[PDB]
C-alpha cells in the first residue's frame, strides 16, 4: 500500500499474443486503479479569505503571507526539506537523482485545476453513426480490406 | 466547464485594533518572563541533569 | 558536451568528453601517527585532553595544569 | 500438510444451494440437506438477483436458532459466484465512533453495487541488453537515450524521451533484466534477471530470484478486469490523491453532492458502454440489533434506484425494538416489516440431523460407527445440533489419542462426560448459589 | 532476580501419555477433568485444522480458571501466538468495539518467514576509478568500474563496483577514514561516520566516532522473522515513508487508530496465500484468551456471533465467574454467566469445581516453596485451616507478611505465633463485611 | 525574485506573446510545462491545465508515454460565457474551507480530510449580500425550491 | 420582476414597533397591532437598550401560543435599527458538538456588545489622465477632478502598485495613501469613445476622511486566538477560547473606556424558546448577568408549569426560581375579533391580494376557532385557487374549498381517532 | 563580519546613540526599517515597532506608499518602574505544548488549530521547582489568591 | 559534539545597552573543565512507553497528548 499510487489490490492478468493467438494467464499481481475514475469536481471555488489594514507594516506582513512567511518554510512545504530543494535544484547533472519529497512529487491525474476539457473520444459516444463506423472500421482493418 | 469562481471583499481590521489589540503585542514583556521561567531553558536542563 | 553511460552486455561504461570537468577523482590514505600525544608532565601518562593557553603545553586535568603553572 | 489461511469453519462444507435446473431443491446435494421450502425461496431470490432488473428488494429469513438461516445465506453467497459482489455485515458493524449510523448504512449500501471495467493496454515484455543515457553537461536539463530489447526470436532498438528516462533511473534498471513496459501509462514492472547475462558481473549490487526470457513477439496486449464498488469510487473522488482511505477507512461522512455526481457519472458510463454496472447482495445478520433510526433510514434508502437486494436475518420473537419501548414481531417496526418478503425455517428432525452429522464428518475427515452415529443423533436431538457438531472433533482427537482409527461409543460418552452442555451446566450451576457472583 | 508474580508456579497441566491428569504435577493439583479437557483443547489447537471454536471455563471465583489458561499457554510453547484480553479492552474512545475485537482476533494469527541478508561493510581506504585505456569516439576516456578497498578487524579486500555508485558516493560525504556499508540486494551506499582510530587527531570534532567493525568484510546470514497478521494491517494502513507531505504530516500529527476496512484484509489474505503456496512463509494459528467476558456488551456478543463461524478466526478461550446475571447493554435480560444463550450454544463449557482442604494445603505448600519460604507443619496446617475457613486467596496472601515478621524476629521460618499475629493484623472480606453491617450507621 | 513571465502561445490563427503575473509562472513550473506542450490558462482564478505535447512532435520518439493533443483552433486569447446552476450552500461551503487559488495554503487544504464545520451567521449574511448584489446586476436569477423531509 | 433573497416571510409585514413619543401605543401603526399592555412595556426596554447606561438586564415574554410574543421581539429589532448589535438565536442552537454548552453562551454574549472607534485616513480619489513610467524607475501621472488637476511623481513602491493593477487613461481611481491600494471605480464618459460608467469625482483630490468602525468583543477575542484568527470567525473553527485571554481583553477595553480612546456600544441578545435549556445553562446565566459588560437579553417562553430539562423538577415557565428573580416578565393576551380581522387585513395587504368584504367575517371566524394562524396561511392558498379560477377577487366559495383541502390539527386529530388501527404506536 | 550595530535616535528634545547586538539588528531588518524612520524600542523585551517615516522626508516623492508621522515631542530615554503579575496556570499553559514561535510571517501556524489539553503532573512539579528556585533567588515573590465558585 | 549555549557571563552584561529577544546572564562555570564521571538515571517505565509511542513522543510527556 504505497502512499503515492492507487492500488486496488490483486487481480489475474491475461496477456494476449499477436502470433498464433496464444493467451498467457498470470497470477495475483498488484493492480493500479484506472485513472478515469476521478471525475468529480466542486461546484464552486473561492479564493482564501485575506484581511486588510491601513498601514505599511500590516501591508508588508500580508504581502509576506501572500508568498509564504519565510523562504525556509516555503521550500520545506514545497520540496520536503531545504536540502531536498537544493538536491532537486542540482539533480540536473545526476544520472540517478534521489526521489523528490515535496508537493512536486505528488502528481494527481487531473492536476490541481478543476477545469475539464471535453475529451475527443466523446465523438464516438455521442453519435451512434460514428459508433457503428468505428466498429466497422476496426473490423475491416483486422480483415485487411481497403 | 469550470467551477464558478467567487471572491469576497477582504476583511477589514482598523489601525487602532492592529496597534493595540494583539495580546501577543501588548504582552511581549509578560511572555518574556514566561520564557525566562520556563523549565526548558538549557541552564535549568543542565543543572537538573 | 554529452556524458554517456552505457550498461552494456560485457559490462558498464561511463565516458567523458574532451575538456569535461571530469568530476570523477581519486582518494588515498593520509599517513597516520604511531604514538598518540601524551600529557606534557612526564609523570602523568594520560593522553592529551587539551593544550594550555598561558604557556602552551599538552595537559590532562586540574592537577597537571597546576603542576605546569607552578613549574613555569 | 500445508495449512492455508482458510481453515475448516462452521459453514465450510456448504458449496451452494443444491438445486436442479427446474429450481426444485434436492434432499441432499452440495452440502445442504432438508429445509425444502426455505431452499426453494432462496433459489427464487437467487435467480431474481441474477436477473438483476428491479432494485430495493428486501427478504427476511426467520426461524429457530440453529436451523440454517446463516447456512442458507452462505449457500446462496457461494452459489452467486466470486465475480458478483456480496457483502456480509453483522448487526453491530454500523455503530461506529467515526461516522453516523445513516452514513454507515449508506456506505454499506454503496459497497454492494459493483462496476466491472475491462482494461486492455499495449505492453512490451522483453529482456534488456543495454541502456544508453547521454546526460547533458549544462544546457537546460534535456536528456536523450536509446534502449535495446531482445527476445529469443526478434530484437529492436527504441528511442527514449524525457519522461521514461526518469522512471528507468528511479527503478534502477540495468543490463540482464527482463522488463514489461506499459505503453499507455509508462510504468516499468520488474520481472527478474536473466541467466546468460549474469556471467559478467561486478560485486553484488542486486541479489534476488531468477527468471527466463519472454518468447515470441516483443509487443503484446494485456487485459485486466477491475471490479470497483461505488463506495470506493466515492472515497476516491471525495479528496485529491486520497487512496489509503480505501484501506485505512479514515473518510467520514462524505458529502452527498459527491454521491449524486458519482451516480450521474456512473449512469453516463453505463450508457456509453465502457463499463458495466452489476448490482450485488447485502447480508445483514442478527439485524434485530439495529436501532429504530437505522430501520427508518432503511425505509427510505430502499426506495432508491441504486439500492442493493439486502437480506435480513432474525431469530427473536415478540421483543421490544432497540432504542424504544414498543413491542413488535422480530423486533422490527411494521413500517420496514411491511416492505419485504418473510421466509421461515422449520426445526430439524432425526433423519436429516443424521445426514448433517454425516456430511460434517465427511468434511472433517472423521469416521464413526453406526452406533456412534445413533448416539450422536440422540445427543443432537436432546441437545442442540451445534453441540453434536462440536463433539465430532473432540471425539476424533480422543480416538487418535489412544492410537485408534474408528470413533466408538465409548469415546463419545467420554467426551460428553468431559465437556458440558448449557442445560447440564445450568443444572450443576444451581447447587453453587452462594458460590457464584450476583445471583 | 525476576520478581515473583501471582501465577509463577504454573508450568503445565501435568498429563500422562494417555492424557490422564496426575494428582499433582507441574504446579497444578486437582481439577483432573478440567486438566484433561484442557489437554484435549491443546491437541485441538496443535491440530491446525479447526477455526473459531470456543471454550468457556465456568466456575466460582478463585478456582483456577485463569491459571488453566496460562497452563495451556505454557504447554503450547512460544512459537504460537497467545493473546490475552479482558472484557474492558473493547470500550475505547478512539475506535468502535467490533474493531477492537477484530484487531485482537487478527492478532492471534502469526506468520513466520525466512530470508537472507547480504552486505559489504567496513572501513574505506581508497577509491580508484579504474579506467579502460582507449576512450571511445568523441570522448576523452571510458571509466570501466570503481575499485573500493574495505578493511575490517579481520582483513582488507578490494571490490569492483559499478561506476554509477560513484554518483551516490558524492551524494553523501564519502572520504577516506569513514566506515560504509552497501546492501547486496539493494545496492545503495550509506555512511556511518569516521572510525575511532582517528578519534584523537583533534580535540573537538562535531562528529561522533564509531568503532571499527569486527568480522569479515562481506557478511551473509539467514534470518527468520515472525509477524502477526495484525501487524500487516497496521503497516499497510499507515505507510511509513518520508518523501511525502502526507506521510510526514500524519507522522507529525497525533497517531489514532483507524477502523480498518475489510477490503484491505481481502488483499493481505490473497498475498499471504500466494506466498504460502510458493513455500516461503509458514502460517501458525494461535489462541486468544478473553478473561472476565461478562464485561462485554450485547453488541460485542452479537458481533462475536458472526465472528466465530469464520474460516480464519483463531481458537478463543473465554473465562467468566458470574452467576445468573443481567447482560450488559440490556435492561433485565438475565442469563447464566451474564452471557446470552444464543452465543452460549456455540461454546464448549468446562466446569471448574471448588478445592478440598488437602488440595488447598498442597497449593499453599507449592506457593511457599516456589516463593522461597520455609514453613513449619504446625503453622502450615493452621494456615490451611484459616484458608478453608475463608478462602484460598486469603491463605496464600499471608505467606509473605508472616515471613517478614519472622525475619524481623530473626527466625528463619514461620511458626504459629507469626501466622496468628498476621491474621490478627489483616482482615478478610467476610469479617470486613460483618463490621460494615454492624457499623452501617456511621458510614 | 520574479516579477514577470513571458509566454508565447501559438494557435492555428497565429502566435502571440503575453506578460503574466509570477503566480502564473509558479503554476506553470508546478505542472511541468515546457515548450511545445498545449496549455489552457484561465485568468479569473489563475488555474493552469496541461493536456500534453502537440501532435506535431509525434514521430520524435519511438517509445513515449505522454499523450498528444492537436493544435487548438481559434484565437490565443478568448472570452466565453458559461451558464451555471448553483445553490447557496455551495457558495457557503466553498467560502467556509476555501480550495481555489494557486497558493500553498489552499493546495494543501485540498489534501486534508474533508471534515464538516459549523458555519456562523456572518458568512451567511455576507453571502446573502453578495448574491443580492449579483441579482441587482441582472445576471443572478433566483429559483427557490423544495426541501422534502421524510419520516419527520 | 426580480426576486430578492428576502421574501414575504411570517414576520416580514412588521416594520418597527409602533409607539408615540409618550410611549403609548396606537391601535394600528407600522404593520403590527394589538397588545396594548405589551407594546408600552416593550418601549421602556427599547429605551433602556438605546441608552446603554445600565448593564445586564433580562426580560421574558410569556403568553399563549400565537399571541405575538415573537412578533413584538421581531419589531423591536427593526425599531432599534442597525449600528447597534442585535444577535437572535434559538434556545436549541447552543448545544454544539465541537464547543461546550457553557462556552456557547459566553460566545453569544460577546457578539452583542461592541467597541466603536474613529480614525482619520488620507484618500486620493480622481480621474487619471496620463501615466508615464520610464526604464529604480521614474513615474509621473496627472490626476484630474472636475475642479482641479495635479501632476504627481511616483516612488518605486507606487510604480509596482500601479503596474500590478493596470491603470489606463480615463479611469476613476481611489488610493489609500498610508497603504498603497489601488481601487478603481470605473471609467469616465469622456474617454468612453473608442465596465461600470462613473462620472468624474468632485472636490479636492486629497481628502482627510474621518472613518468610524465598530468591532464585536467576541470578534476581538477571536482575532487573538490563532495566527490568523479572523479566518475561524467565518468557518466557526474556533473552539473553547481560553478564559485568561478574555480577562486580559476585558481589562484592555476597560482602560480604553477610562482613557476615552474608544467607546462601548451595548447590544441586544434575543434567545428564542428558552423553555428547553439545561439547568446548567440557567445556573451559568445566573452568574453571567452580573458582569459589567453584560448586554440586555430578551427571552420568550410559551410554556406553563412544566418539568425543567435536565432534572425532574417543576417550576413556572419551565425555568427555576433563581433565574426568574433576575428577569422581568411581560405577559401577552389572546387576540379578539377586531384585532384578528385587522391582522388579516394587514397580511392581505402584505401579500397584495384583493379579496371580498364578505370573506373577512368567515376568515375571522375560522381564525378564532383555529388559533388564528391557520387563517393566516389560508389566504395564500385562497389567492392561488382564485388565480387558477381566472378570477380577480377572492370570494367566500373559494375559501371554503381551501378549507376542505388543507386541514388543521383539531380536524386531523378528530379524523385520527377513527383510523386507530392503521396508525402506529398509540 | 558583524559584532554590533550603532544606531542614532533623535527627537525634538535631544539625540542619543545606542549599541545593538545582532539579534536586535535582525529584528530591525525584519521590520524593513531604513535610515529616517520613527522607531520604538523596548530594551527589556527587545520589541521593535516601526511607526512610519518622519514627516521631514514627506516631500521626497509626490506619491509614496509609505505613511509619514511628525517627529516625536518627547524624551528619547524613558525610565519607569513596572510591576508584573502572572499566575501559575499561565506558566503551565505556556510550557505544556510547543510555543508557536510564530508572530506573523509564517504559514505553519495555519496548520494545527490550538486545543486545550490535559496538563501532566511532571510539568506541574517542574514548574513548582523552578518557581521555588526563582523566589529563593529573590527575583519574584508569590501571592496565594482566592478561588470562588458559584452553583457548586 | 553538540553545543548547548547557556547564556552570557555576568561580567559581559554591559557592552550592550539594548538586549536581544532572549538572553540570560549566568555565572561563569567553576572547577575542572572537562569532567568525566558516572551518573545514575531513574526513569519510569511510562516514559519509555511514551517515547516509543510515536516518532517524537517526548513532547507528550509534558503535553499529556498521549
Ligand atoms: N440445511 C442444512 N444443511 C447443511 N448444514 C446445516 C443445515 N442447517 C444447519 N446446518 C448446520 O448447522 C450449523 C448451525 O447453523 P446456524 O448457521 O447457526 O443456524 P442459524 O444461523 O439459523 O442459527 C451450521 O454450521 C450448519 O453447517
Ligand atoms: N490447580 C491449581 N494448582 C495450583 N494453584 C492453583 C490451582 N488453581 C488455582 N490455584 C491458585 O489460586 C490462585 C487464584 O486462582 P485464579 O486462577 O485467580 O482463580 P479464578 O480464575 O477463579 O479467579 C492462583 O494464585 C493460583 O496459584
Ligand atoms: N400583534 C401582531 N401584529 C401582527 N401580526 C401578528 C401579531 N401577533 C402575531 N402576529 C402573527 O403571528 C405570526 C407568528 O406568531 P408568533 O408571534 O410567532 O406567535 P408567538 O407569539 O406565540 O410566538 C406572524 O406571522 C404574525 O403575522
Ligand atoms: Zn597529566
Amino acid at each position: 500500500s504505497s502512499h503515492c499510487k492507487a492500488v486496488s489490490g490483486y487481480s489475474d492478468q491475461v496477456v494476449h499474443q499477436r502470433r498464433s493467438a496464444t493467451s498467457s494467464l498470470r497470477r495475483c499481481l498488484l493492480t493500479e486503479l484506472p485513472s478515469f475514475l476521478c471525475v468529480a469536481s466542486p461546484r464552486v471555488t473561492a479564493v482564501p479569505l485575506d484581511s486588510y489594514c491601513n498601514d505599511r507594516s500590516a501591508e508588508y506582513e500580508r504581502r509576506v503571507l501572500k508568498e509564504g512567511g519565510s523562504l525556509a518554510a516555503k521550500q520545506c512545504l514545497l520540496n520536503g526539506a531545504p536540502e531536498l530543494a537544493a538536491d532537486w535544484l542540482n539533480r540536473r547533472s545526476q544520472f540517478f537523482p534521489e526521489p523528490a519529497g515535496g508537493l512536486w512529487s505528488i502528481r494527481p491525474q487531473n492536476g490541481w485545476s478543476f477545469i475539464r476539457i471535453p475529451g475527443k473520444e466523446s465523438l464516438i459516444t455521442d453519435s451512434g453513426k460514428l459508433y457503428a463506423l468505428d466498429v466497422l472500421l476496426t473490423r475491416l482493418k483486422s480483415q485487411g480490406h481497403r | 466547464w469550470s467551477p464558478f469562481h467567487i471572491s469576497l471583499k477582504p476583511y477589514h481590521i482598523s489601525k487602532f485594533i492592529y496597534r493595540h489589540g494583539q495580546i501577543r503585542v501588548f504582552n511581549h514583556s509578560r511572555d518574556r518572563w514566561l520564557r525566562v521561567l520556563s523549565p526548558f531553558a538549557p541552564d535549568y536542563i543542565q543543572r537538573s541533569l | 558536451p554529452m556524458v554517456r553511460y552505457c550498461s552494456g552486455a560485457q559490462g558498464s561504461t561511463l565516458s567523458f568528453p574532451p575538456g569535461v570537468p571530469a568530476p570523477t577523482a581519486v582518494s588515498q590514505r593520509p599517513s597516520p601517527s604511531g604514538p598518540p600525544p601524551r600529557c606534557s608532565v612526564p609523570g602523568c601518562p594520560h593522553p592529551r585532553r587539551y593544550a594550555c593557553s598561558r604557556t602552551g603545553q599538552a595537559l590532562c586535568s586540574l592537577q597537571c595544569y597546576r603542576i605546569n603553572l607552578q613549574m613555569r | 500438510d500445508v495449512t492455508r489461511i482458510e481453515r475448516i469453519g462452521a459453514h465450510s462444507h456448504i458449496r451452494g444451494l443444491g438445486l436442479d435446473d427446474a429450481l426444485e431443491p434436492r434432499q441432499a446435494s452440495q452440502g445442504m440437506v432438508g429445509q425444502l421450502a426455505a431452499r426453494r425461496a432462496a433459489g427464487v431470490v437467487l435467480e431474481m438477483i441474477r436477473e438483476g432488473k428491479i432494485a430495493g428488494r428486501a427478504v427476511l429469513i426467520a426461524g429457530q436458532p440453529g436451523t440454517g438461516k446463516t447456512a442458507i445465506a452462505m449457500g446462496m453467497a457461494q452459489a452467486l459466484g466470486p465475480d458478483t459482489p456480496f457483502t456480509a455485515i453483522a448487526g453491530s458493524e454500523i455503530f461506529s465512533l467515526e461516522m453516523s449510523k445513516t452514513e454507515a448504512l449508506t456506505q454499506a449500501f454503496r459497497r454492494s453495487i459493483g462496476v466491472r471495467i475491462k482494461e486492455e493496454t499495449e505492453i512490451i515484455e522483453g529482456e534488456v541488453v543495454e541502456i544508453q543515457i547521454d546526460r547533458p553537461a549544462t544546457g537546460t536539463g534535456s536528456k536523450v537515450g536509446k534502449l535495446t530489447l531482445k527476445t529469443t526470436e526478434m530484437e529492436t532498438i527504441y528511442d527514449l524521451g524525457t519522461k521514461m528516462i526518469e522512471s528507468l533511473t528511479k527503478d534502477k534498471v540495468q543490463a540482464g533484466d527482463v522488463i514489461t513496459i506499459d505503453k499507455a501509462t509508462g510504468k516499468i514492472s520488474k520481472l527478474g534477471r536473466s541467466f546468460t547475462r549474469a556471467r559478467d558481473y561486478d560485486a553484488m549490487g542486486s541479489q534476488t530470484k531468477f527468471v527466463q526470457c519472454p518468447d515470441g513477439e516483443l509487443q503484446k496486449r494485456k487485459e485486466v478486469v477491475h471490479t470497483v464498488s461505488l463506495h470506493e469510487i466515492d472515497v476516491i473522488n471525495s479528496r485529491t490523491q486520497g487512496f489509503l482511505a480505501l484501506f485505512s477507512g479514515d473518510t467520514g461522512e462524505i458529502k452527498s453532492e459527491v454521491r449524486e455526481q458519482i451516480n450521474a457519472k456512473v449512469a453516463e458510463w453505463r450508457e456509453e458502454g465502457k463499463a458495466e454496472i452489476i448490482p450485488g447482495v447485502l447480508f445483514i445478520d442478527e439485524v434485530h440489533m439495529l436501532d429504530i433510526e437505522s430501520f427508518s433510514f432503511l425505509n427510505r434508502a430502499l426506495e432508491s434506484d441504486m439500492a442493493p437486494v439486502l437480506i435480513m436475518a432474525t431469530n427473536r420473537g415478540i421483543t421490544r425494538i432497540r432504542g424504544t419501548s414498543y413491542q413488535s414481531p422480530h423486533g422490527i417496526p411494521i413500517d420496514l416489516l411491511d416492505r419485504l418478503l418473510i421466509v421461515s425455517t422449520t426445526p430439524y428432525s432425526e433423519k436429516d440431523t443424521k445426514q448433517i452429522l454425516r456430511i460434517r464428518c465427511e468434511e472433517e475427515d472423521v469416521e464413526m460407527s453406526e452406533d456412534a452415529y445413533t448416539v450422536l443423533t440422540r445427543i443432537g436431538l436432546e441437545t442442540s445440533l451445534r453441540y453434536a457438531i462440536q463433539l465430532i472433533t473432540a471425539a476424533s482427537l480422543v480416538c487418535r489419542k489412544r492410537k485408534g482409527t474408528e470413533v466408538q461409543v465409548d469415546d463419545i460418552k467420554r467426551v460428553y462426560s468431559l465437556f458440558l452442555d448449557e442445560s447440564r451446566s445450568t443444572q450443576y450451576m444451581k447447587e453453587y448459589q452462594d458460590a457464584f457472583l450476583f445471583n | 532476580t525476576q520478581r515473583i508474580a501471582s501465577h509463577s508456579h504454573v508450568k503445565g497441566l501435568g498429563l500422562d501419555e494417555s492424557g490422564l491428569a496426575k494428582q499433582a504435577a507441574s504446579g497444578l493439583v486437582g481439577q483432573e477433568n478440567a486438566r484433561e479437557a484442557c489437554g484435549v483443547i491443546v491437541e485441538l489447537i496443535k491440530s491446525k485444522k479447526m477455526a473459531g471454536r470456543a471454550v468457556l471455563l465456568a466456575g466460582p471465583p478463585g478456582t483456577g480458571k485463569t491459571a488453566l489458561a496460562l497452563a495451556i499457554a505454557q504447554e503450547l510453547g512460544s512459537k504460537v501466538p497467545f493473546c490475552p484480553m479482558v472484557g474492558s479492552e473493547v470500550y475505547s474512545t478512539e475506535i468502535k468495539k467490533t474493531e477492537v475485537l477484530m484487531e485482537n482476533f487478527r492478532r492471534a494469527i502469526g506468520l513466520r518467514i525466512k530470508e537472507t541478508k547480504e552486505v559489504y561493510e567496513g572501513e574505506v581506504t581508497e577509491l580508484t576509478p579504474c579506467e579502460t585505456e582507449n576512450p571511445m569516439g568523441g570522448y576523452g576516456k571510458t571509466i570501466s568500474h570503481v575499485i573500493i578497498g574495505l578493511k575490517t578487524a579481520k582483513g582488507t579486500k578490494q571490490l569492483k563496483l559499478d561506476p554509477s555508485i560513484f554518483e551516490s558516493l558524492q551524494k553523501e560525504r564519502v572520504e577516506a577514514g569513514d566506515v560504509i556499508y552497501i546492501e547486496a540486494n539493494s545496492g545503495a551506499v550509506k555512511r556511518q561516520g569516521r572510525c575511532d582510530t582517528y578519534a584523537t587527531e583533534f580535540d573537538l570534532e562535531a562528529e561522533e566516532y564509531v568503532p571499527l567493525p569486527k568480522g569479515d568484510v562481506h557478511k551473509k546470514k539467514e534470518i527468520i522473522q515472525d509477524v502477526t497478521l495484525h501487524d500487516l494491517d497496521v503497516a499497510n494502513a499507515r505507510p511509513q515513508g518520508g518523501q511525502d507531505i502526507l506521510s510526514m504530516m500524519g507522522q507529525l500529527m497525533k497517531p489514532k487508530k483507524t477502523e480498518i476496512t475489510d477490503k484491505l484484509r481481502g488483499e493481505i489474505n490473497k498475498v499471504v496465500n500466494k506466498y504460502i503456496d510458493q513455500g516461503i512463509a509458514e502460517l501458525v494459528p494461535g489462541v486468544l484468551f478473553v478473561d472476565e467476558v461478562h464485561m462485554l456488551d450485547i453488541e460485542c456478543f452479537t458481533y462475536l456471533h458472526r465472528a466465530l463461524e469464520s474460516s480464519i478466526a483463531p481458537i478463543v478461550i473465554f473465562a467468566s465467574n458470574r452467576g445468573n446475571c443481567v447482560i450488559r447493554g440490556t435492561e433485565d435480560i438475565t442469563s447464566p454467566h451474564g452471557i446470552p444463550l444464543d452465543l452460549l450454544d456455540r461454546v464448549m463449557i468446562i466446569r471448574t469445581m471448588l478445592y478440598t482442604p488437602q488440595e488447598m494445603k498442597q497449593i499453599i505448600k507449592i506457593r511457599a516453596q516456589t516463593e522461597g519460604i520455609n514453613i513449619s507443619e504446625e503453622a502450615l496446617n493452621h494456615l490451611g485451616e484459616i484458608g478453608t475457613k475463608t478462602t484460598l486467596r486469603y491463605s496464600v496472601q499471608l505467606l509473605t507478611p508472616a515471613n517478614l515478621l519472622a525475619k524481623i524476629n530473626g527466625k528463619d521460618s514461620i511458626e504459629k505465633e507469626h501466622v496468628e499475629e498476621i491474621s490478627e493484623l489483616f482482615y478478610d472480606a467476610k469479617s470486613s463485611a460483618k463490621i460494615l453491617a454492624d457499623q452501617q450507621d456511621k458510614y
